[PDB]
RNA sequence: UUGAACAGAGAGCAUUUCCGGCAGCAGAGAUUUCAGCUGU
């Protein structure tokens, strides 16, 4: 008879030197590994709660803040950790990121800086040194729009004459500013938006609607000469560089007070607007938004995008900031403070992993655009686990108790008494429309995506 | 674990090596729980190129058994699918993760560069390449890996531009070391020994000459002399100037040995003009040495290089021809030496009588050759 | 068992492998401890006589405050546990649920009553010669260590003669007297 | 891509008894690439596998496998383990129930009378020998050699790994039987007493009371896949329970008499039980279907364990005996004691073991290795079976070779991911699901529009109503049936206009009936 | 971007590619100011590709006052013309991270197609492979990195103060 | 902004241009592998 035993012979099992690890035989079979259900619905609710217990997103204010609240913030495009911020009282300040100060302060004008942003000022007669100085050029109310060059100790290749390059003058005042991405050129809008390039002391060319002023403008980040402004009467307007005119404007509701452009998708921006939410719009199709970004409760002030272009942030005239998935049109998160005061500005860094927010108070904070996620360099191990638990909470995301706890927010007593008053005004709104609409013959169903535009030029057949 | 990663890595290929028809499941298994003790060994701590070695030893033995088993079993010398291939790709992958994990035994790599050149035209040279410069940037003072690319990139592709970059980049980073002179003389030798050879070949069927060899001689006897004057005398130049005498001079007999090992390994590329291009070598050590070579001490060097000028066309066999056309030359030699040395004088009369006495009916016309030198 | 992190002490802060809630505190534990209880089970042994008497101390408070029965009762349940051993004082009848107590029962065992008349050095050394079997209350040899021992028959607890304890104390003060074995 | 061992991993799913959107059912194909992709390279694994399982071939017609000697087995096998098969003769206090942990490190034997030893079996290590002078019944480790729980007299005490008492349970009055829960760190108790309780070890706090309401327990055993506990009754009754529901999740009448044991397959697919009217009956779990039905066997089995390989060792008193894929659905799997004839389609014994002197207490395969543990009247015997154990283990659920170091961070790591006891269901893949309420097909406030539409008008359309129709034996007229189910004093609207419409129904049967 | 590092030693002169980038927003937080101490994270951040040693301790005290006194050596040309990509002049030079500004400007003035970082990122990385050092090298280089630091730093304080032994 | 020749990198993308078929033969290195001509 022949017979055969289990020969564990301890030699594969328990290794021989001391200075190695032990070996781990695995077997695959369910029958070995058995509540494969329980187990990571286990691990995806311990994934929530550390999440929660995780979120730690405030990193620090910089510096000392401003005198009298930020109304201007720009990061430059191409450096990782440089910051431009203009207050109420003119001055401005280009800040490093890193070591949470400022390289210099200038006061740049008497009224408010209404607009900064930054350039790489293509001259035809000297050469930028981009290298050693960093240029923000900044509009305000004073009628001027100023450039000043920074120096910056971010090479060590050199060894110089910082501020105010030179001085662009108009005859009213200017509201925003946006410089494009290459050429030379920028737009500067207020009581008519007005296109201009760094040699020239005066504008190249008024393209201007109507005689109806101008309140926000954003240049495309990919198809550079596209331009969108923002009017007073409701009104966002897209411009053409090639065609050097307007395109197409719709009116809307209530006024959007800013644009950002998808950096990702080059057609797709987003407005950010009076009644309390935000507008995903198509460039080729104005007739609808395709997305409505909802959960603010007071009118929302500034939006910028993920350089991913897959969220974008959105602070607003209640003191916090909100983070939004694209595709789903409700936060993601929500970023207050006691001492943060009516947010202005907001951008997202080129990281995409921070958002510096400019309050009213006068202070630049950075905040982590996810929470709960540190900004170490990880080893395979913890990386692993890490995104093992986010396709984790990914997949359990719907189950109830864990979706009770990753919704879950401390949010102020005002936002929180608006948001419930909010609700039992629309859900009484929705009880009367539903009346309404049992009764009478011919009410037509708008989508909510469609419920905010007043109107369109250039209609769509 | 990544054990586990290398491991489910293994199993295509033997998926594939039980479905054409040569390994069991059985055996299959044996094999894999010798890769699997193989794979734990690397990667877990205490690691060591032993461990690779052995297990680039058990993936050549089961490469040939199962070349040998092909052979017997589907009578084909490779049934074209992948377990033909995967296996010399496992031996290259434990080369490369060996050489990132203890890039410091030569041995090891050298393994790697004889595998990945005999493994044949399945290979890629620029795959030998890329090997080639990042052991070349690990150890760049290591001389023989420059010899050994340069050699690999000559003498089997004949790359003459790329073989001359790999010299001169080498001669950048030590050029301390006489090695590396002497081996980019042979190589420039052997240059233009085969371009001589092809044009006489050319010829036959149908200005660039050996001064870049004495160009790289005259830096070579400067850099050297200079590497070697800051080397020894190390820290300072605290030394009195007999102590920098006694160095120059030291110096001097450093550099003259090596010009004197360059000429005797000069001797045997006679298919150029080896008598211009050893008399350059002669013109270019006849010169002054600023310590007085001839006219203080290396007087003994001074008298090797009279012997080597007047035997620089005597350099002949027992046929003596030349010796009876410029036999006069080494007599004049002879006494022009004589009429100024003191015992060099007898010292050179009798190292040229015994030199042409050993070197050269026959013994009749060496008879009259014995009268000529007694 | 392995001290838990930050994150693992937060995530599970209810876990305690040693000290449940059930236990009490482990006071079964700590007064066997204390007066060295052989056998597990004679902590919830006095534990029920305990909750007895507590029982009908509720249930006898419940009374109205003047009327003979409750007070008759009272008086009476209070005199026996005084006489008996386990209440120390039988003035207040908050004694009947405060001073009620299995270590007022414990230290009315043999080998405490022992140790406290200087009998033994320790409870444990009382409990060791109890069971080698030196000690007698009255007449007869008592062997178990659990004994309980009232108030009037305390005077009786003395060791036995020809006890080689009893032979060491009085040769140690040489009184010793040979004729009556020790 | 083909994997000849696919579908032991595989995973069944819902079905109804395709899509216009695009990104969804792009979606969906890459899930279906997914899980085909995941379940082959899963399946690839089975050349990985270090060992190879054990087993005993007869080589010849005339050797059978029954009548193969403990000795033989010794002499044929190797050394380490003949020396694995021990005996310990321990004579002076009671039977000895076994106990294993759940890799086969360490043992727990437990007399009746006092002696509890948890010890190292496979070295020379005990750490733990207490006497505990009443009567102890079973014991069982908790997660670990470090904690064991032991069923004495009347309660339940828990000791740590050098014996030190740590708890004595004032609940679980009389416990016979202990088992843990390791996933759920659960320790669940039934016996003399009509209650089956399951204990928080980690907590420390009482889960669930549940009445059995069927008088002591006599057997009980647990899914190793699902975690509910099967226990058998006095009713010849198995009944399945969970510490949810206070009623059993299921109630199967397994033999006449009483259940004398219970063992479950570690698929949790099959259930052996003995009962006291000699009968041993194998239970499909997953459909209840009955498969086997051992009747008439020479004496009550007193034991039934089922191995990781699907072995089944019954023991009758003095004697044990194995049969190998007595488990599977085919009548010729069904286990016999000889061959009339030879028959190959009879399940004869695998192997048999006669305790000659006494009569086992319990029976207990030991996890990884190819051995069962009987304990019986005078200590231990440790059986070579060579098909019985999962020859590869993983070592990342349970190690049998795991450190001091191993230990501690695992302990940690279930801890942490300890499943909740509300979980346990009688299958486990119903925690990600839907329920079985809340209709199947999303809805889209289209149709929740329309069903308020439909809610507003179910007055003057009678959509909450029978309809009416005359030819339906109008003594079963469904009209009739709700009036009669409705009570018969109060009157309402709805009940009303149903007998509003009854009328219009006996109408409508009266003029069709005349006219017929 | 950092893309490659130059680390001067007593030894020789290494050269290292950067792997990962590390944070620069994030650069003074916590987790970002110890995965520095941290070595099994720091070799996610640095690995090693070229070291050139010395030839003696002559070679050694020229190229440590040359580095002193903030010039390129002969030996510096060498080991970064074999490790430095041929990037352009004008449009994206190779990034390479030193310790010292006042060297960086002898770099680009023989190879004008590198730019040189010497800010906090730079200084940290610097001070990573610094607090690490024989454990980066794998085994490549002969001598003690502290025993030819006891000798280049008597070496390098005899010079600068003109120690005679007569 | 384009064009030109030059110097290259291994860091991308095709496709039927050949080879990973067989001998005869000489050559190459330490009895195994390596290197080209005339046809299948």
């Amino acid at each position: 008879m022949k017979i055969k035993t289990i020969k564990r012979s301890a030699d594969d099992y328990v290794p021989v030197k001391s200075t190695q690890e032990s070996q781990m035989p695995r077997n695959l079979n369910p029958e070995l590994h058995p509540f494969e259900r329980a187990r990571e619905y286990t691990k995806a609710l311990n994934a929530t709660k550390l999440e929660r217990m995780f979120a730690k997103p405030f990193v620090g204010q910089l510096g000392y803040g401003h005198r009298d609240g930020v109304y201007a913030i720009a990061k430059n495009y191409g450096s990782l950790n440089k910051l431009a911020t203009g207050s109420a009282d003119g001055v401005i300040k280009y800040w490093n990121m890193s070591t949470r100060e400022e390289f210099v302060s200038f006061k740049a004008h008497y009224g408010l800086v209404t607009g900064l942003c930054v350039t790489q000022p293509r001259f035809h007669d000297k050469k930028p040194d981009l290298k050693s100085q960093n240029f923000m050029l900044s509009c305000s109310d004073d009628k001027t729009v100023k450039l000043w060059s920074i120096n910056v100790d971010d090479y060590s290749n050199k060894n110089n004459e910082e501020g105010l390059i030179r001085t662009f003058d108009g005859e009213s005042a200017f509201q925003g500013i946006d410089s494009h991405r290459e050429n030379s050129t920028f737009a500067t809008g207020g009581a008519k938006i007005h296109l201009w390039d760094v040699n020239r002391l005066k504008p190249v060319s008024d393209l201007s609607w109507g005689a109806d002023n101008i309140t926000s403008l954003k240049f495309n980040q990919n198809e550079t000469d596209i331009l969108a402004s923002t009017g007073s009467d409701n009104s966002i307007v897209l411009y053409d560089l090639r065609t050097n005119s307007p395109t197409q404007k719709i009116v809307q509701t209530m006024r959007t007070n800013a644009i950002c452009w998808n950096p990702m998708e080059a057609f797709n921006f987003v407005t950010a607007n009076e009644d309390h939410n935000a507008y995903y719009y198509d460039m080729r199709n104005l007739s609808r938004s395709l997305n409505v970004f909802k959960d603010h409760v007071s009118a929302v002030m500034d939006v910028d995008f993920s350089p991913t272009g897959d969220e974008i942030v959105t602070g607003s005239y209640d003191k916090s900031i909100r983070i939004y998935k694209t595709n789903h049109g409700h936060s993601r998160e929500i970023y207050h403070t006691k001492r943060m005061q009516h947010v202005f500005q907001v951008k997202y860094s080129m990281d995409s992993k921070y958002i510096i927010s400019g309050s009213d108070d006068g202070n630049v904070r950075l905040w982590r655009s996810k929470a709960w996620e540190r900004s170490n360099v990880k080893t395979t191990r913890e990386k692993n686990k890490l995104e093992y638990d986010e396709k984790l909470k990914e997949r359990f995301r719907h189950m109830p108790e864990i979706k009770r706890i990753s919704r879950h927010r401390h949010v102020p007593q005002v936002i929180k008494k608006a948001q419930e008053i909010k609700n039992i005004e629309l859900s009484s709104i929705k009880r009367r429309e539903a009346n309404e609409r049992r009764t009478r013959k011919d009410m037509p169903y708008i989508s909510e995506r469609k419920k905010q535009i007043v109107g369109t030029v250039h209609k769509y057949e | 674990s990544k054990t586990r990663y290398y491991l489910e890595q293994c199993i295509p290929e033997m998926d594939d090596l039980v479905e054409k028809g040569l390994f069991t499941k059985n055996e299959v298994s044996l094999i894999m729980k010798k890769r699997t003790d193989f794979e734990h060994r690397l990667n877990s701590r205490g690691s060591s190129i032993n461990d690779y070695i052995k297990y680039i030893n058990y993936e050549s033995n089961v490469n040939k058994l199962r070349a040998k088993r092909c052979k017997r079993i589907l009578q084909v010398k490779k049934t074209n699918s992948l377990s033909d291939w995967s296996i010399q790709q496992r031996i290259g992958f434990i080369y490369q993760r060996g050489t990132n994990k203890f890039p410091q035994d030569l041995k090891f790599w050298a393994m790697y560069l004889n595998y990945m050149k005999a493994r044949g035209n399945q290979t890629s040279y620029k795959k030998i390449h890329n090997i080639y410069n990042q052991l070349l940037k690990l150890h760049p003072t290591n001389v023989d890996i420059w010899i050994s690319c340069a050699k690999y990139e000559y003498e089997v592709h004949a790359n003459f531009k790329s073989c001359r970059n790999i010299f001169q980049n080498g001669l950048r980073f030590n050029p301390d070391v006489p090695k590396l002179w002497y081996e980019y003389v042979k190589f420039e030798l052997n240059f233009i020994t085969k371009l001589i050879n092809r044009r006489k070949v050319m010829g036959l069927i149908n200005a660039l000459r050996g001064d870049i060899a004495l160009t790289i001689f005259d830096v070579c006897m400067k850099t050297l002399g200079k590497h070697y004057i800051n080397k020894h005398k190390g820290y300072y130049a605290i030394s009195d100037s007999k102590m920098n005498i006694e160095l120059n001079k030291e110096t001097l007999n450093y550099l003259f040995s090596e010009s004197l090992r360059y000429i005797k390994l000069f001797d045997e590329f006679l298919d150029l003009e080896r008598d211009y291009l050893i008399n350059h070598v002669l013109q270019f050590w006849k010169n002054d040495m600023y310590d007085l070579s001839l006219r203080k001490d290396l007087p003994e060097l001074y008298l090797k290089t009279v012997m080597i000028d007047i035997t620089l066309n005597i350099r002949y066999m027992p046929v003596e021809k030349l010796d009876i056309d410029q036999l006069q030359l080494s007599v004049k030699k002879y006494f022009a030496y004589i009429s100024k040395l003191d015992s060099a004088s007898v010292k050179s009369l009798k190292n040229e009588y015994r030199s042409y006495l050993q070197d050269n009916a026959e013994d009749d016309p060496r008879y009259k050759i014995l009268d000529l030198i007694i | 068992v392995r001290k838990l992190k930050h994150h693992e002490q937060k995530l599970l802060k209810k876990v305690d492998f040693l000290e449940w809630k059930q236990d009490q505190g482990h006071r079964d534990t700590q007064v066997m401890r204390t007066y060295h209880i052989q056998n597990r089970e004679d902590y919830h042994k006095y534990n029920r006589i305990c909750g007895d008497i507590r029982r009908l101390a509720n249930k006898l408070s419940l009374l109205p405050p003047t009327d003979p029965f409750r007070r008759k009762h009272e008086q009476l349940l209070l005199d026996k546990l005084y006489a008996m051993g386990v209440l120390t004082t039988k003035s207040k009848i908050s004694d009947l649920e405060n001073k009620v107590t299995v270590s007022a029962i414990c230290r009315r065992r043999l080998p405490v009553i022992m140790h406290r008349l200087k009998m033994a050095e320790t409870i444990q050394d009382a409990v060791k010669f109890i069971e080698q079997g030196h000690v007698r209350v009255g007449p007869n040899l008592i062997n178990d260590p659990a004994y309980l021992v009232t108030r009037n028959m305390e005077d009786y607890v003395t060791w036995v003669d020809n006890s080689k304890i009893k032979k060491t104390l009085l040769r140690y003060r040489n009184q010793i007297d040979d004729f009556d074995f020790s | 891509k083909e994997r000849e061992n696919q579908n032991k991993f595989e995973r069944s799913t819902y079905t109804n008894n395709q899509t216009k959107d695009k990104k969804l059912r792009a979606g969906l194909k890459k899930i279906d690439e997914q899980y085909k992709k995941a379940v082959s390279s899963a399946a690839a694994t089975d050349y990985l596998l270090p060992e190879s399982n054990g087993y005993l071939e007869p080589e010849n017609e005339l050797e059978k496998t029954f009548k193969v000697q403990q000795s033989e087995i010794k002499s044929s096998v190797d050394v380490s383990t003949a020396n694995k098969a021990l005996d310990l003769s321990l004579k002076e206090f009671g039977p000895y129930h076994i106990k294993y942990a759940k890799n086969g490190t360490h043992l727990l034997i437990t007399g009746r009378k006092g002696h509890v030893a948890s010890m190292d079996w496979r070295k020379g290590q005990l750490r733990a020998e207490l006497f505990l002078n009443e009567t102890c019944h079973s014991a069982t480790y908790l997660q670990n050699e470090q904690y064991f729980a032991v069923a004495q007299k009347k309660y339940t005490f828990i000791y740590d790994h050098e014996g030190t008492e740590l708890h004595r349970l004032k609940q679980h009055i009389e416990a016979r039987h202990l088992d843990f829960l390791p996933y759920h760190y659960l320790l669940v108790t039934a016996g003399e007493t009509g209650w089956l309780k399951y204990h928080d070890v980690s907590t420390g706090q009482l889960v669930s009371e549940l009445r059995t309401k069927a008088g002591p327990t006599m057997a009980m055993a647990q899914n190793p896949w699902n975690a509910v506990m099967h226990l058998g009754h006095s009713n010849g009754t198995v009944s399945l329970w969970s510490p949810s529901m206070p009623e059993p999740l299921v109630k199967l009448l397994s033999a006449r008499g009483p259940v004398n044991s219970i063992a479950i397959d570690r698929s949790g697919y099959y259930m052996a039980t003995t009962g006291a009217d000699r009968s041993m009956k194998i239970w499909d779990i997953r459909n209840f279907k009955q498969l086997h039905s051992v009747e008439s066997l020479p004496t009550p089995g007193t034991n039934v364990s089922i191995s990781d390989t699907g072995l089944l060792a019954l023991s009758r008193g003095p004697h044990v005996t194995l049969w190998k894929d007595a488990l599977k659905l085919s009548g010729d799997s069904k286990p016999c004691f000889g061959s009339m004839g030879g028959n190959p389609h009879r399940n004869t014994p695998y192997m048999s073991h006669l305790f000659a002197g006494n009569k086992v207490e319990n029976l207990g395969f030991v996890p990884f290795e190819d051995l069962l543990g009987v304990g019986h009247q005078t200590g231990i015997t440790n059986l070579i079976v060579p098909g019985a154990g999962e020859a590869n283990y993983d070592a990342l659920e349970l190690n049998p070779f795991e450190t001091k170091k191993q230990r501690q961070e695992q302990e940690v790591r279930t801890l942490l991911n300890k499943l909740p006891a509300d979980t346990i269901t009688l299958d486990p893949n119903s925690i990600g699901s839907v329920d079985k309420r809340s209709s199947t097909i999303r809805l889209n406030a289209k149709d929740l529009a329309q069903t308020t539409m439909d809610a507003n008008n179910k007055a003057k359309t009678n959509s909450d109503i029978p309809d009416v129709k005359p030819d339906v034996k109008g003594k079963n007229s469904g009209l009739r049936s709700f009036l009669r189910k409705k009570t018969q004093n109060v009157i309402d609207e709805r009940k009303l206009r149903v007998q509003k419409q009854l009328d219009k129904e006996k109408n409508i049967r009266k003029r069709n009936h005349q006219i017929k | 971007p950092i893309e490659y590092l130059l680390f001067e030693e007593p030894t020789g002169y290494a050269v290292f590619k950067v792997k990962l980038q590390q944070d620069d927003i994030g650069s003074r937080l916590k987790e970002v100011q110890e995965q520095i101490n941290d070595f099994g994270a720091f070799t996610k951040l640095i690995e090693l590709v070229s070291f050139a040693p010395f030839k003696g301790a002559a070679e050694a005290l020229e190229n440590a006052n040359d580095i002193s006194e903030g010039l390129v050596s002969e030996s510096l040309k060498a080991i970064l013309d074999l490790n430095l990509p041929k990037a352009s002049s004008k449009k994206k030079n190779i990034t390479l991270a030193i310790s010292d500004k006042n060297l960086g400007p002898s770099i680009k003035e023989e190879f004008p197609y590198v730019d040189c970082i010497s800010n906090e990122l730079a200084q940290d990385l610097i001070r990573g492979v610094r607090l690490h050092g024989e454990k980066l090298f794998k085994g490549l280089q002969s001598g003690d990195l502290e025993r030819a630091q006891l000798g280049l730093g008597h070496a390098y304080s005899r010079a600068k103060v003109k120690f005679s032994v007569q």
